[PDB]
């Protein structure tokens, strides 16, 4: 639904084959807290807690 | 049970729940509810239910022992609709597919046995059991493999256990015997003066014929609880 | 295109102030914008409306000038 | 108010199908296919996801507060895998809130089985 | 040459062996030449076995494992990886890679 | 301090709590020229003043290459034009046109074999500031181009149409549009 704000707990690193995309573990900020893997894209540390609108489509881990 | 209330979906918009209960010797004899339509020209809603069959768990039939026989299934087939109630008789059981995987093992023997056997009552069933061997305590060997005469003896054993043991009981004491697991067990005792075995279990029982109207059958199955014995 | 460069206003001089009064803040391309009048034509106009103590110069650039009312309430 | 959940999970398609403990009577019915246009999408969990949430509300609408789950590939001479949108299916019935009974597998596995298309050489693709 | 002593196949004391299927190609393959590996994982996916296990009303329902065994043929493998082209030497070792899962 | 010392610096604040971090205005000092070596190390970038990034852009398509005081001085009468319709500080519009013109969503290939579908993915805080910031400045130069509107009209106006959320402003549409494609291929 209305997107959720989630933080980053760890950088799971680049994928993609060009490294655009780097894997990150999100938490959601209102109550709830899920530890799931979700691919972000751009130059991304530890603790941007980032927003996602998509909420419940978790991606793989890179193999 | 939602639409005899109030209002669900255009086909559920005329539709009933029915309350479904299994035989004395379960725990927890209801089993859940069943959709069915209302009744028409020649659909009568009683008569549509008369023959469903359910697939009930043994951890749900008899809940409180789920860690034993949690694999162990049976299927049950109403036969009478009184007092808006489903009243089931046994027509199946077979052990859960996850635990059928895991009896097989590479270095082991199966022996799988089926035996049709004539009840003391009308029904006629086939016994489905398998076996496995296993390693003796000191093995030198990897492999759990026995020759051919304790191959023949065993399985001329399973036969016998079932022999003396489900071949001459009437529905009612099967379902009790196959329950609480004893003819299972008893299968194990006799295999265990033969070989080293494990996994001795009747996997499944198919009801091969029903004697017509086992209405008769379904007071015993279902109301002699206190006719327990 | 907003074609008329001399002074154009004749009877509209009135009509050409109530739309540059009407708007609280104005730029010489925005009053050629919003009515059909040439950009050098409004810096010769805005200069009646400065002086007159119409509009005052919030900021100032040979390049872009920023003109706002005084009052006009 | 249990009832029983079969999920086809296979390839091509999924399907998502709430009944009765019978199986007689279907209580409601998705499919994966439905919901995405193209048809390489089908099989996806993400196609998977959206259709499972669209069949919640049909069937807590008609009861079903709990379900117990059978999930099944394609089974027969084929994959025995369960194959893209089966995990998703019971993780989009759990962000619904319909309560888990007891986990299956439904493969249609076929003893001694018939011949399966392809040929000796294979699919030489 | 002979490539593997072997002959690819663990056939011994045989002349003919059963025949089997490439999952995925479903060609035709000797039952000695296939790859064979057994296979037991979780019916559900392993990141999601724990919520679904709380949302289990049963008491102590161990979650299910599919227990299954997967047959590939030699070119098969070879594209999915299943075993890996190796060097002359490293092919007369017969124990599996980082020591059935 | 205040930004340009003419427009008051204030506490000016983020809505978002994404681009609280990767948006600063604490360093914000008058005249956005400041030298200092923002393109350094991987998020150095991060710390840079809000106006400055945006001053930095003006000067595109190879026609204004180099040209800061050009371009300070038309963010300096874009801030007043913004400032003279909203009757607020710029540096508070700046903020929220930023924020809302950003794309949240974006979409890449996962490089899947041979398949280049373009599957959906989650966007960097600071790649969002960027891409606002970015489309803020290439929409306020569509505008312009041969049109009577000078840039600093059309700058002013892009800010202040992306701050609200209207469609209008390209910003906010680059934002709805690179969206819906996300969700299309998500």
């Amino acid at each position: 639904p209305e997107p959720i704000n989630a933080r980053v707990i760890e950088v799971l690193g680049r994928t993609s084959s060009r490294g655009g995309i780097t894997q990150v573990k999100v938490e959601f900020m209102t109550g709830e807290k899920r530890q799931i893997i979700r691919n972000v894209i751009g130059p991304v540390r530890k603790d941007d807690i980032l927003v996602l609108m998509e909420s419940e489509r978790e991606a793989r881990r890179l193999r | 049970k939602k639409i005899t209330q109030r209002k669900n979906p255009d086909p559920y918009l005329k539709k009933e729940w029915y309350p479904v209960i299994a035989p004395a010797h379960f725990k927890s004899r209801h089993i859940g509810q069943t959709p069915v339509t209302k009744t028409a020209g020649l659909r009568v809603a009683t008569d549509v239910i008369n023959h469903r069959v359910y697939e009930v768990n043994l951890g749900d039939l008899n809940p409180g022992a789920e860690d034993l026989n949690g694999n162990t299934k049976f299927y049950l087939q109403t036969q009478l609709v009184s007092d808006g109630k489903c009243l089931t008789n046994f027509h199946g059981m077979d052990i859960t597919r996850h635990k059928y995987g895991s009896l097989f093992r590479k270095g082991c023997d199966c022996i799988d046995v089926f035996m049709d056997i004539p009840t003391t009552d009308g029904y006629l069933l086939r016994v489905f059991v398998i076996a496995f061997t296993d390693r003796f305590r000191f093995q030198r060997r990897k492999n759990c493999h026995v020759k051919g005469r304790v191959i023949r003896m065993m399985r001329a054993g399973i036969y016998e256990t079932l022999h003396n043991e489900l071949g001459k009981v009437s529905i009612p004491v099967l379902v009790t015997k196959l329950s609480n697991f004893e003819v299972n067990a008893k299968l194990t005792e006799a295999l265990q003066k033969i070989t080293m075995c494990r996994d001795v279990m009747i996997r499944r029982v198919k009801v091969v014929k029903r004697p017509r109207n086992t209405m008769e059958l379904l007071s015993t199955m279902h109301d002699s609880n206190q006719v327990r014995n | 295109v907003d074609y008329p460069t001399l002074f154009a206003d004749e009877a509209a001089m009135n009509e050409a102030l109530k739309f540059i009064k009407n708007s609280k803040c104005i730029t010489h391309t925005q009053i050629c914008e919003r009515l059909r009048v040439s950009v050098a034509l409004a810096k010769r106009v805005m200069r009646q409306l400065v002086k007159s103590g119409d509009f005052a110069i919030v900021s100032k650039s040979s390049r872009m000038t920023i003109f706002k009312n005084m009052t006009k309430k | 108010a249990f009832a029983v959940c079969h999920i086809y999970a296979g390839k091509n398609d999924t399907f998502i199908h709430v009944t009765d403990l019978s199986g007689r009577e279907t209580i409601g019915r998705v499919s994966g296919g439905m919901k995405v246009k193209r048809h390489c999408d089908e099989p996806s969990a993400y196609a998977a996801m959206q259709a499972t949430q669209d069949l919640i509300e049909i069937i807590t609408d008609r009861g079903i507060t709990a379900v117990h789950i059978k999930i099944r590939a394609d089974g027969g001479t084929g994959k025995r895998v369960y194959g893209q949108g089966g995990s998703a299916a019971i993780r989009a019935l759990v962000r619904g809130g319909i309560k888990i009974g007891r986990i299956e597998d439904s493969t249609p596995i076929p003893t001694d089985r018939t011949r399966h298309k392809g040929g000796r050489r294979g699919r030489r693709l | 040459p002979v490539k593997r002593r072997n002959n690819g196949r663990s056939k011994y004391n045989c002349g003919h062996t059963n025949i089997v299927r490439c999952q995925n190609c479903h060609r035709c393959v000797p039952k000695d030449k296939v790859i064979k590996r057994f296979t037991i994982r979780n019916i559900v996916d392993n990141t999601i076995a724990d919520d679904v296990l709380n949302a289990c009303v049963i008491q102590g329902f161990a979650i299910p494992k599919l227990y299954n065994k997967v047959q590939y043929c030699v070119s098969c493998s070879i594209h999915n990886h299943i075993v890996r082209v190796r060097s002359r030497e490293d092919r007369k070792i017969r124990t599996p890679p980082k020591r059935n899962s | 301090v205040a930004l340009f010392n003419k427009w008051p610096l204030t506490d000016v604040k983020c809505q978002d709590e994404s681009l609280e971090a990767y948006i600063s205005i604490d360093n914000h000092s008058f005249v956005p020229h400041s030298a200092g070596r923002w393109s350094a190390k991987r998020f150095r970038k991060a710390k840079c003043p809000v106006v400055e990034r945006l001053t930095n852009s003006l000067m595109m398509h190879g026609r204004n290459s180099g040209k800061k005081l050009m371009a300070m001085k038309t963010v300096g009468e874009a801030f007043e034009l913004i400032n003279l319709y909203t009757g607020k500080n710029p540096v508070q519009v700046l903020v929220d046109a930023v924020a809302n013109s950003g794309p949240r969503e974006d979409s890449c290939r996962i490089g899947k074999g041979g398949q280049v579908r373009r599957q959906s993915v989650d966007v960097s805080p600071l790649r969002r500031v960027n891409i606002g910031i970015y489309n803020i400045a290439t929409g306020a130069r569509k505008a312009a181009f041969r049109k009577v509107r000078p840039f600093a009209e059309c700058l002013a106006e892009e800010i202040m149409n992306a701050a609200a959320g209207a469609d209008k402003s390209y910003a906010i549409s680059q934002r709805n549009s690179v969206e819906r494609i996300a969700v299309s291929n998500r």
